[PDB]
C-alpha cells in the first residue's frame, strides 16, 4: 500500500469547494446547445446598465411610480434639491442594479456613474450643480461648500440627460458595501446653480436619476444579500 | 482584470463626454478621466468572483425533508428556498448541470432512490417499489461520509425555464397551469432509512455547475409567496375579518427627508 | 431622421434616436445547426414581415400603462395570424415602433421596455393560475388599471401594479431589458428590434408569448399651457425574419 | 488537469459587456 | 450518434419508398425525407443509454435475506425480483461477469462464504464447515464499507441461458426438470454475524458488466408467477372454492372505443 | 504519507457507477466465446423492428 | 486506463442493426 | 546560515572597533573577532525558527466557546488570548492568510456558517438564517475529522492593523472608537449542532500563513487588560472598596542588591 | 483501486504541522501588496538591536 | 512540489538586518 495521510480538512463538506462527483445517470446525452441570444457571463455587466434610482422614497411614495422622480422649480435663492449618500447598503442604490449586485458582495471598489435627466416641457431650462463630497466630508449644506469636491455643471436644452462620474477616492483599496464610518462614501447633493426657468410662472421639472458602475469597478467576497428575505413557507 | 486608470490632464473640448442621452437605452460610458484629472493607477483588481460560474456555483440548500416513517420524498426544485430561488431568477434561461449533496443527521444506513420522471415513486419505506431495477439509487451511512452525485443537463430543451410566459395546454382548455411548471421535472429523490438509529432532518444542498446564463432581469425585489407561481402579493391573517388584506412585503426603506440623507 | 422599410410598408420619423438592437442580434433564420423539426418550414417573407399597428392608446393624466404580450398582439393580424393559427410552431422577431408625439408645451416620459417571458403575478392571494384569457388579450392590449385593494380577485387576474412591473420585480430595473425612453421633450418615437428570444428553435405560437411590449408613464403627462390633456400613443409592431412549420389544420374552434 | 470519472459532467467548475449597455443599431 | 437528416425536395418517383410489404418480415427503411419535405437537420443524439452494456450494467437487487440466527442462506440466481428478471428475459442467451455488492442494516462482523458448486455449505452459523480451507470468504464490518467482489462468468457453456427447451434427463425418467434450473448454478453465499448488533436485512445487489446478449425475444408480458418456471396464470386464491380460476395479469390496458382515443 | 483527501462521495454505494472489483476467485478461466448468430449490442436494435399494434384494444 | 486488480474480469463497464429488420437472402 | 568565525591575532590598532556610540542610534558592529584572540570556527547553525514564518505560523488557539443551545457564535480575532496577540503585537502591520482549525469534543454533525461582514448571522440554531444561499459553511463529523479551511486575506489595505492610532469618526463626533476596532472585521463563525450526541467546547485555531509582517515594535510588557484596548491597567477589585486601586501586572523581578546576583 | 495505508499518524491534528487546506470563499482577489517600509523577515533583526537593560533593577 | 487545490492562498508555509541597526544617512 501506498502511503497517505488524511490531513485535518479531508472528511468535511464545505459548500464553496471545487471537487469532482460521480455522474449518477450515466451516457446521458444532454440536448443540444443553440445559440439563445443575450448570453451573460458576469454579474458585473448587469451592474453596468443603468437603473432608475428611488430619489424620491419618502414616506408616501414608496410603493409608487412617484418615488422614482422629484420635482424641481423656479426659486429665488440657491437650495439643496437632493442627497444620494454613496452607501451602497442605502434603500436609494440596494435596489437598483448596481446596488442589488453589489449587496451580495462585501466590498465595492470602482467609480460610479449617475446620469441626471430632467423631463420637462421643451422651453424649459435650467442649471445645476451636481456635486460629490469625498470621504470624510461632512455634508455640505450650502453650494459654496458643494462646489470645492468634485462637481459638475450641466445646462438644459436638446440634451436632458447629464452624468456625474463619481471618481474612486479612498485610502484603503476596498470600500465596505454595508457603509460604516470608517469607509464611508460621502455624499452626492444636488443643487441649483443658477435656476430652473419653466416658460410659465409656476412651471416645474421633474427630475430622474440612473446609476451604474464604470469600467473599473470591482468587488469581492460574495455573501448573502440583505435586500431578500424569506420569513414564511413557500407552499 | 479591470482595466487600468488613465491620466488626464486639463480638457477644452466641444464634444462633450459628459452630455449623453437617458433616453436612447444605452448607457454612459464616462469613465473618471472624463470628468476629472486623473492619474495613472495600476488598478489590478478581478472580477472573478462576479462571473456567473462563481456567482452560482457554491452548492446552497435547495430543500428540507423530515423522515416521517424511515421515509421522506422530495420533487427537485429550487423554488422552496427564497434566496437561491432570486440568485436564479436573476436570469431568464439556465443551463447547468447540478451537484446534489445530502446533509443528513440520522445515524444508521439511508437510502436514496433519484426517480426519473413518469413512473411511480415508493409511497413509503419497506415498499415493493424500492427493489427496483433501473432507477438509479445511492446507498450510505450518514456517519462517515456525506452523499453526492451529479445530475447533468435534463432539460428536453436547450436551457431550464426560469420564467414561461405560457400555458401547456390550449385555449378552451380547464385546467391550464401557468408559469414553469410543466416545462420541467428534474425526478425526485425518495429517502428511507433502513436502520432506526438517527435523526429524521435531511437537507438537499445542490450545486449548480456548467453554468451558462442567458437573459438578465429585474433580481425580485418582494418576498415570495408561493412556487412556481411568482406571486408577490402576501395574505397574511387568512382566519381574522382582514383575510381580503394584502401585504405588500418589499425591501425599498423610506427616508424622512429628501435632500437631508 | 429615419425611415424603415419591411415589406410593403414603410416607417417614417423626423426627431428619432438611434434604434434599440436587443442584445445586439439581429432576428434570423433558423441555422440547420440549431433546428430540431425535420419539416420544412415556410417563409411568409412580404406578407407576415410588414408593419402591422395595433389600437391606439390614450396617455392620461392617471394612466398606469399598458402590456401587449406577443407574438399573440398580431394573432388576428393579416397572413401573420393566419400562419400563427395553422403551423404547429413558429420564430419570428419583431421590430417593435412606438410613436407617441405631442407638443413643446407638454411634458412627461414613457419607458418602453420589452420583456422576454413577462410572467405575470396573481392579482393577489391564494396560489391561483392567472387565466388564459387574461394574458392572451389580443392586439387590445391590456390597460394597468394602477394597484388597489379593490381590483377583482376572480379567474385569475393578473396584478396591476406597475411599479412591480406586474411580476414581482422592481420597475426601474426594468432598464436590464431592451428598452427606450420617450422623452416629450426630445424625441417623440422609439423603435426596437428584438430577435428570437427562447430556449427552444420554435415552439407553439399560441400557448407561449416570448416576448411583451411594456409601456409605462415614468413621469405623468403635463398640458402645460394648452388644453390638450391627453395624447394618443400608437404601438407598429412588424415582424421580421418569421418562419413557421408544422402544419395543421386551424388552432381556432 | 485530472477528470477522476472519466466523463464531461463529472468535472468541476468551469470558466464583452456591450450587449447591454450599448445595444444600438 | 444517430443520422443527420437529409433535405428532400418535392419528388415524383415511380419506386414508392413508402409501399413495402410486411408479409416478407422485414421491417421498412422509410426515413421521413421519403414521405415529406424535410431539412438538413444536424442531428448529433446518441443511442448510448441503449446499449446492452448501459442497459443492463446497472447494479440492481437480485435478493433479499433475514439472518435467523446469525445465519441466511441465498443460492444466486435473477429469478426472484421481477423487474430484473424481465430485463434479462429479454435476450436468450446472455454471457456476463456480475459484480455482488451487500447492503446490510447489520453492524458488528459478517462473513460471506461463496461456495461453489457441488459441496456442502453450512447449515447455521457457529457450523464446522464455516472454517473452510478454499471456499472464498469475504469478512467485512458493515458499518465502514459495502462489501464487493466480482464473480467471474462460471458457465459451463459459451453464455448463461435464460431459456432452455430441454430437460436434463432421458425420456423415461421421472424427475425430469423443465427449463434452466438444471442448466447453470452459480453457487450460493451463506451469510452469518460474529457479533449480535445489528438488524438481520441483507441485500444483494448484482450488476451485470462485460455483458455479451446473444439472442432478442419478446419481453415479457405478463406478471410472473413461479421462478426458472416461466408460467404465468396466477391462482389468485388457493384457500377458498375458486382456486381453479386463474387470473391472467397482463399489462395491456382497453379504450372505450377504437377511433375515438 | 501522500496527502489525501475524501471528498463528499467516497465512501458511498451509488447503483449505477463504474467501478472496479476484486476479483473473488482469481485464475478462473471462464469457458471460450463460440459464434452465436444474432448477436445484439443496443436495444434500440430491437426498438426497430416492426411489431403489431393491439390496434383493436375494446373491453 | 489503469487497471488496478491486474485482471480482467475485474475491469469497469466495457463498450449493424441489419442482422434484424432485414434478415432476406 | 549563520557566518563562520574567523582567526584574529593580536591586533594593536588606532581605529577601535569596539569605541562606539550609543547615540548614533546605530548597533555595534563589534564581533568577538574585535575584542579577543578567535579561532576558525566552521560555524553551521541556521535562525531559519526564527522567520516570520516559522515563528507565527504554528496554529495557535485564537478562541473557545460553547454551545449553548446547539448554538455558539464567534467574532474572528486575535485578540482574547494574550499568548498569540503578544506574538503578534510584535509587529505593527501584518498580512496574512489564516487557516482556521476547529477542535470540537460534540459529537454528531455540526455545521459552521462563515458570516461575511454586514450581513445578520443566524441568532440561535433552527433559524431560518441558516439556509443561506451564499454564506459560504462547512459541515463535518466532529467523529472521523477536523474541520480546516482557508481564509485568505481579507484586509481593505495592504495590511491588517495591529496597532491604530486614530480614529474612525471626525473631531466632533460622539461614539468615536480609538484602536484597530473599526479598521477591520474578518466576519464570524456560527456554529450549531444538528444532533444531540456531544459536548458543547469548541476550540478554532488559526495558523497565519504567508505572512509578511512589516515594523517591529516592543513586545508587550504588561499583562493585557481588555481587548482591542491595549491598557494595561489592571482594576482587580471592582466589588470592594478599593476599586479605585489600579495593580500594574508587569513581569520585571526585583534583585535583593545589585553588585551580587 | 489503488491500495493505500494509512500508516499511525494520518488522521491527527498536530499544530505544527504543515499542509494544505481547502480555500473558502475562492476566486477572492487581496488588496495589492504595495511597498510599506520597515519590512522584518526574521526576528532575530530585532533580537540585533540594542536594548537597555534594567541593571538596577533593585525593589 | 504541488498543489492539490489549484489556488496559490491553499499552499503550504511559505519562505538584511541594516534597516534596523544601523538607519543612518
Amino acid at each position: 500500500g501506498l502511503p497517505t495521510r488524511l490531513p485535518s480538512g479531508s472528511q468535511q463538506f464545505m459548500t464553496t469547494e471545487d471537487e469532482q462527483s460521480p455522474n449518477i445517470l450515466p451516457g446521458f446525452h444532454p440536448s443540444k446547445k443553440i445559440h439563445i441570444p443575450g448570453m451573460i457571463t458576469n454579474v458585473m455587466h448587469m451592474a453596468r446598465v443603468d437603473s432608475f434610482i428611488p430619489i424620491n422614497n419618502i414616506q408616501g411614495e414608496v410603493g409608487k411610480v412617484s418615488m422614482y422622480y422629484i420635482t424641481v422649480t423656479k426659486k429665488t435663492v440657491t437650495e439643496r434639491i437632493l442627497v444620494l449618500p454613496l452607501e451602497m447598503s442605502n434603500t436609494l442604490f440596494a435596489t437598483t442594479l448596481l446596488g442589488e449586485v453589489l449587496n451580495y458582495y462585501a466590498n465595492w471598489s470602482g467609480s460610479i456613474t449617475i446620469t441626471f435627466m430632467c423631463v420637462c416641457d421643451a422651453f424649459s431650462t435650467g442649471k445645476f450643480l451636481v456635486a460629490y463630497t469625498p470621504p470624510g466630508g461632512k455634508l455640505p449644506e450650502d453650494r459654496k461648500q458643494a462646489m470645492l469636491g468634485v462637481h459638475i455643471i450641466w445646462d438644459l436644452g436638446l440634451q436632458s440627460s447629464c452624468t456625474i462620474v463619481v471618481p474612486w477616492i479612498s485610502s484603503g483599496f476596498y470600500r465596505r458595501t454595508k457603509a460604516d464610518s470608517f469607509t464611508h462614501g460621502g455624499y452626492v447633493s444636488l443643487w441649483y446653480q443658477t435656476a430652473f426657468v419653466p416658460p410659465v410662472s409656476g412651471g416645474t421639472g421633474s427630475i430622474l436619476a440612473t446609476c451604474s458602475a464604470c469600467p473599473d469597478m470591482s468587488v469581492r467576497m460574495l455573501r448573502d444579500s440583505p435586500m431578500m428575505e424569506q420569513k414564511n413557507e413557500l407552499q | 482584470v479591470v482595466p487600468d486608470t488613465k491620466p488626464s490632464g486639463p480638457q477644452h473640448t466641444t464634444k462633450p463626454s459628459i452630455l449623453g442621452a437617458m433616453e436612447i437605452g444605452a448607457s454612459s460610458n464616462a469613465t473618471p478621466e472624463s470628468t476629472i484629472e486623473t492619474r495613472y493607477v495600476y488598478n489590478t483588481n478581478t472580477n472573478a468572483e462576479a462571473d456567473v460560474e462563481m456567482f452560482l456555483g457554491r452548492s446552497a440548500l435547495w430543500g428540507k425533508v423530515t423522515l416521517t416513517r424511515q421515509y421522506a420524498k422530495w420533487e427537485i426544485n429550487f423554488q422552496e428556498q427564497a434566496h437561491i430561488r432570486k440568485k436564479f431568477e436573476f436570469f431568464t434561461y439556465l443551463r447547468f448541470d447540478m451537484e446534489v449533496t445530502i446533509v443528513t443527521n440520522n445515524k444508521g444506513l439511508m437510502q436514496i432512490m433519484f426517480v426519473p420522471p413518469g413512473i411511480d415513486h415508493p409511497e413509503t419505506h419497506d415498499d415493493r417499489k424500492w427493489d427496483s431495477a433501473s432507477n438509479p439509487s445511492v446507498f450510505f451511512q450518514p456517519k462517515s461520509g456525506f452523499p453526492r452525485f451529479t445530475i447533468p443537463f435534463t432539460g428536453l430543451a436547450s436551457a431550464y425555464y426560469m420564467f414561461y410566459d405560457g400555458y401547456d395546454k390550449p385555449k378552451g382548455s380547464d385546467n391550464n397551469e401557468y408559469g414553469i411548471a410543466p416545462t420541467n421535472d428534474m425526478g425526485l429523490l425518495c429517502f428511507r432509512t433502513l436502520d432506526n438509529s438517527g435523526g429524521n432532518d435531511v437537507k438537499i444542498y445542490v450545486k449548480p455547475k456548467h453554468i451558462t446564463a442567458w437573459v438578465p432581469r429585474p433580481p425580485r425585489a418582494t418576498q415570495y409567496t408561493h412556487k412556481y407561481s411568482t406571486n408577490y402579493h402576501y395574505k397574511p391573517n387568512s382566519s381574522g375579518p382582514d383575510e381580503h388584506v394584502l401585504k405588500d412585503r418589499h425591501f425599498i426603506k423610506t427616508r424622512p427627508l429628501i435632500s437631508s440623507a | 431622421l429615419k425611415q424603415i422599410t419591411i415589406g410593403n410598408s414603410t416607417i417614417t420619423t423626423q426627431d428619432s434616436l438611434h434604434t434599440v438592437l436587443a442584445y445586439g442580434e439581429w432576428p434570423t433564420y433558423l441555422s440547420d445547426i440549431d433546428a430540431t423539426s425535420v419539416d420544412k418550414p415556410t417563409h411568409p417573407e412580404t406578407s407576415a414581415d410588414r408593419f402591422y399597428t395595433l389600437d391606439s392608446v390614450e396617455w392620461q393624466v392617471g394612466s398606469h400603462g399598458w402590456w401587449w404580450k406577443l407574438p399573440d398582439a398580431l394573432k388576428d393580424m393579416g397572413v401573420f395570424g393566419q400562419n400563427m393559427y395553422y403551423h404547429s410552431m413558429g420564430r419570428s422577431g419583431f421590430i417593435i415602433h412606438t410613436q407617441c408625439n405631442a407638443t413643446k408645451f407638454h411634458s412627461g416620459a414613457l419607458i418602453v421596455a420589452v420583456i422576454p417571458e413577462h410572467q405575470l403575478a396573481y392579482v393577489g392571494g391564494v396560489k391561483v393560475n392567472v387565466g388564459y384569457d387574461h394574458t392572451h388579450p389580443g392586439q387590445s392590449g391590456h390597460q394597468i388599471r394602477g394597484p388597489s385593494q379593490s381590483n377583482d380577485r376572480s379567474g385569475g387576474k393578473p396584478d396591476e401594479d406597475p411599479l412591480f412591473n406586474c411580476n414581482g420585480t422592481l420597475l426601474g430595473n426594468i432598464t436590464i431589458f431592451p428598452h427606450q425612453i420617450i422623452n416629450l421633450r426630445t424625441n417623440n418615437s422609439s423603435t426596437i428590434v428584438v430577435p428570437y428570444i427562447n430556449c427552444v428553435p420554435m415552439d407553439n405560437m399560441l400557448k407561449h408569448n416570448n416576448l411583451s411590449l411594456v409601456i409605462i408613464p415614468l413621469v405623468p403627462l403635463r398640458p402645460g399651457s394648452s388644453g390638450i390633456n391627453s395624447v394618443p400613443i400608437t404601438v407598429t409592431i412588424a415582424p421580421y425574419k418569421s418562419e413557421f412549420s408544422g402544419a395543421m389544420e386551424a388552432q381556432r374552434q | 488537469n485530472i477528470n477522476y470519472y472519466k466523463d464531461s459532467a463529472s468535472s468541476g467548475l468551469s470558466r464583452d459587456p456591450s450587449k447591454f449597455t450599448q445595444p444600438l443599431v
